[PDB]
């Protein structure tokens, strides 16, 4: 039963910002975690598994690191595509959780 | 988790079939055919088929043991080399081989570079050799 | 290859049970697992179960451990998830989601359209 | 002490028979059969037997090497094992085998867990390579 | 420096010829004799001769890989013993053996005492596995 809290609640961005967002952990994670991105309407959609690797057609400028219980998900060259939430997911213990959530204003 | 018997793990990824292979290492050279067969007997339509039988089973284990004694692998059944895997060849990562692909689908994806990475494994086990002579 | 569709939204009055098909086609069913998540309206997705088509062992979660039961289905390839004592608060939009790999998979590849139910 | 001839050494005990194992090893493969033979001369009622023969010895050389490569033996005389030995084969102690015995009796009082030690051997020699690939 | 073929380098010295082991080791089992062969088709004049080919070319492989497990040197290119040499087979330095011979020339010099060397280096072997048994 590990919780996941995740900070900032929004971030206020344009065109060409690093944007960080950081996901804590209750209990020791590991290098199990979860990045997925939701655009209106849509369902979300898993751009960085296992906290460091890109998933299929995501661009490059996207990254993931961190291990334990300090994550973070980094743009180099925010585009103005990058719009939606953002969310984090465990994948070790029984249930796995999700993130509150964060948007990013574009 | 459960013993399996000759080829039963085809079907499982590599992570589950890896833990198998004693099973299919095991039946390469003996067989039913080494039996005493129960118009010269050896001669008979079936005791040529017979014979060419026994040769053939001989040929196919050298064939693997002639490459496992190139590479300095002799004697074991997971040989770790020195030769760095090469991102040409396939540009997977772990989770994608070991726990998404059976050993069949991927030996076909590297069909291509196998005999290229044999020559490789010959000649980095040649350099071992090599660099010990002139090192004692 | 591969896509999950589900059915269309239900209306459902508080009380009654809820049954929503998740459908699998144009790859084996069966290696893959399925988990269903619900978001919340306004809110981030909760994690509910995981079902694997194939030897059907499913996973639960406690809130939900006595209220809900997955089933799979192979012959037509769909997945079945009822849910019993429908409360106010269970609206939400539901997927079903196919896992990474075949084998502790640590992500979800396939989503399906979802299904907001009303309650 | 003096050297032995092929099987010389068979009535004695194993503290003295072990002592002449490369007599035994030395004449498993090689031999007259290899000649050159002095109406198909190799189709003869003695140009099959040599055949069949040559064929023969290669199996019987075969059949000893491929459990020396599953127990990770390969070009070792005496190779020691990491399996405990279990006193339901036998409990002899020291004394009781390595004065007492000849490799003949042992082997017969033994005859019934070969098989079954033999694929001990091979699962704990499976078991190393395992510990390595996930340990360096 | 470039690659040689099959006994390329059989003219030169042996500090050169030494680094192209690999390419004659590499062609001692695996040859055209293997192919399918395209009134018995395997008794005719040369289905006959064809299957002694393949028991020949087995038995020429084992000869060597024979030798090779007797010593330890088992899936070495290079194999370093612990016999030391003995100033009556060649007292020849090093420059006048690397240098200035060739593998034919030198092994020729030495053919009168390779067996009673093969005979030394067994024995060799054997009495590690003899002096390990008794130490650990
Ligand atoms: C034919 O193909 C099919 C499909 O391709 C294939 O089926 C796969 O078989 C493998 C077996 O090797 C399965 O992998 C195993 O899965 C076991 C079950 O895992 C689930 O349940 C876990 C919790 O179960 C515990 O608790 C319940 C009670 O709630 C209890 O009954 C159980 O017995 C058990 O005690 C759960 O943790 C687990 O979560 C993992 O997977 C998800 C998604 O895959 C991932 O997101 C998680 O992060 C986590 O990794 C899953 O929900 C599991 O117990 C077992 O684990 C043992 O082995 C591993 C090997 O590394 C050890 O590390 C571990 O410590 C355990 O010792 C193993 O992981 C796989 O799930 C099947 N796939 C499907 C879709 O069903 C067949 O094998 C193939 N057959 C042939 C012959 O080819
Ligand atoms: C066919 O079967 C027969 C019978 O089964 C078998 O005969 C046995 O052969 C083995 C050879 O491997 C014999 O074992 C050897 O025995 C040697 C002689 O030991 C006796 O004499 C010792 C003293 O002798 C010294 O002094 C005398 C002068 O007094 C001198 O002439 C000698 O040359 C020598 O210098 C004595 O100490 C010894 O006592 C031992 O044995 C008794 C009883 O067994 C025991 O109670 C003692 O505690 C002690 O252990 C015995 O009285 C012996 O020299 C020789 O030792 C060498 O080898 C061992 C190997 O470990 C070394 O440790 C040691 O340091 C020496 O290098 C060895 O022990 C055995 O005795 C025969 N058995 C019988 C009944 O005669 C044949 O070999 C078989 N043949 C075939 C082909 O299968
Ligand atoms: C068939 O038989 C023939 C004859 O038996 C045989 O020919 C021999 O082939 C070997 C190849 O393995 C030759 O050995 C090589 O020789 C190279 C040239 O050496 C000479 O030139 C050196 C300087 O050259 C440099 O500068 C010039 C410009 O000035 C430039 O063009 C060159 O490319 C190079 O950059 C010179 O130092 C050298 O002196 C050596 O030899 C003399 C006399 O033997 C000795 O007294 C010296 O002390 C010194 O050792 C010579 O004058 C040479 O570059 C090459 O060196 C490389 O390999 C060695 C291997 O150990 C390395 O240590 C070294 O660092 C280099 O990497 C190598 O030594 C040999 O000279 C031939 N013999 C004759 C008579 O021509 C064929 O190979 C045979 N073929 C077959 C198929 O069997
Ligand atoms: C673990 O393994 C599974 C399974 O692997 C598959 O099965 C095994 C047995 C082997 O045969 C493997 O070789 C084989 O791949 C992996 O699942 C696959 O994942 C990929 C990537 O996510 C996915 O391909 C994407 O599909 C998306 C949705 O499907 C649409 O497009 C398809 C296209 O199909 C057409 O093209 C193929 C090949 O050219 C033809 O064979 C076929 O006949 C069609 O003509 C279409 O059929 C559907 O109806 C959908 O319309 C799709 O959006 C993606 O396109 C984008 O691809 C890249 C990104 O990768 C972008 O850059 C492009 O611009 C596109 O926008 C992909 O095509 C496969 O369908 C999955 N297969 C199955 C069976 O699920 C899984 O990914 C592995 N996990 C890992 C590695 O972690
Ligand atoms: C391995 O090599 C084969 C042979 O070169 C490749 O197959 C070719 O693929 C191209 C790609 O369109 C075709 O145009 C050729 O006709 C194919 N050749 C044959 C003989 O079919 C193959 O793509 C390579 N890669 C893999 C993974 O097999
Ligand atoms: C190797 O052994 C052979 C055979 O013993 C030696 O050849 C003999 O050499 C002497 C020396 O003059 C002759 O008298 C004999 O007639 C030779 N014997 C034969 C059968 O030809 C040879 O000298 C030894 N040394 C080498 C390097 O070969
Ligand atoms: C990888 O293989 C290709 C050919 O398949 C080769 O050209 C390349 O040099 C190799 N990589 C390295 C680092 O040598
Ligand atoms: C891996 O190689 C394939 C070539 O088939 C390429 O399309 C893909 O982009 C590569 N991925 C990475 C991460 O380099
Ligand atoms: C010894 O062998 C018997 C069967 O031969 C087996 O039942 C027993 O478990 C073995 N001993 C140990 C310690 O495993
Ligand atoms: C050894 O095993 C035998 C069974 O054949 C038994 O009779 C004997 O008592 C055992 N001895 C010891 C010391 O365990
Ligand atoms: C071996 O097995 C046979 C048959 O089960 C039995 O008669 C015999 O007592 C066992 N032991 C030995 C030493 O043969
Ligand atoms: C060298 O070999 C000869 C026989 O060729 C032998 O007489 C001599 O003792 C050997 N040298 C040594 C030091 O053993
Ligand atoms: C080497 O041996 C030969 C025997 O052919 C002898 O003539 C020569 O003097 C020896 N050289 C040395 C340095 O001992």
């Amino acid at each position: 039963a590990i919780y996941l809290t995740q900070s900032p609640s929004s971030l206020s961005a344009s065109v060409g910002e690093r944007v960080t967002i950081t996901c804590r952990a209750s209990q020791d994670i590991g290098d199990t975690l979860a990045w997925y991105q939701q655009q209106p309407g849509r369902p979300p959609f898993l751009v960085v598994y296992r906290a460091s690797t890109l998933n299929y057609g995501v661009p490059s400028r996207f990254s993931g690191g961190g291990s334990g219980t300090r994550f973070t998900l980094t743009i180099s060259s925010l585009q103005p595509a990058d719009s939606g939430t953002y969310f984090c997911q465990q994948f070790k213990t029984f249930p796995f959780t999700f993130g509150p959530g964060t948007k990013v204003e574009v | 988790a459960m013993i399996f018997g000759f080829l039963g793990a085809a079907g499982s990824t590599m992570g589950a079939a890896s833990n198998t292979l004693t099973v299919q290492a095991r039946q390469l050279l003996s067989g039913i055919v080494q039996q005493q067969s129960n118009h010269l007997l050896q001669l008979t339509v079936w005791g040529i088929k017979q014979l060419q039988a026994r040769v053939l089973a001989v040929e196919r284990y050298l064939e693997v043991q002639k490459f496992l004694g190139l590479w300095g692998c002799s004697g074991k059944i997971i040989c770790c080399t020195a030769v760095p895997w090469n991102s040409t060849w396939s540009n997977k990562s772990f989770e994608q081989i070991w726990n998404n692909m059976t050993w069949i689908e991927w030996e076909r994806e590297i069909s291509n570079y196998t005999s290229q990475i044999y020559d490789i494994l010959t000649e980095s086990q040649f350099q071992q050799d090599i660099n010990e002579v002139d090192l004692l | 290859q591969s896509y999950l569709v589900q059915s269309g939204p239900e209306v459902k009055k508080p009380g009654t049970a809820v049954k929503v098909s998740c459908q699998a086609s144009r790859y084996p069913f069966t290696f893959f697992g399925i988990s269903w998540v619900r978001q919340a309206p306004g809110k981030g997705p909760q994690w509910m179960g995981w079902i694997s088509p194939y030897n059907g062992h499913a996973i639960y979660l406690d809130e939900l451990k006595d209220r809900l039961t997955l089933t799979t289905d192979t012959d037509t390839t769909t997945a079945y998830m009822e849910l019993r004592n429908l409360r106010s608060a269970d609206t939400a939009v539901y997927f079903c989601a196919r896992d990474h790999t075949r084998q502790d998979s640590r992500g979800y590849d396939f989503w399906g359209q979802g299904t907001l139910v009303t309650v």
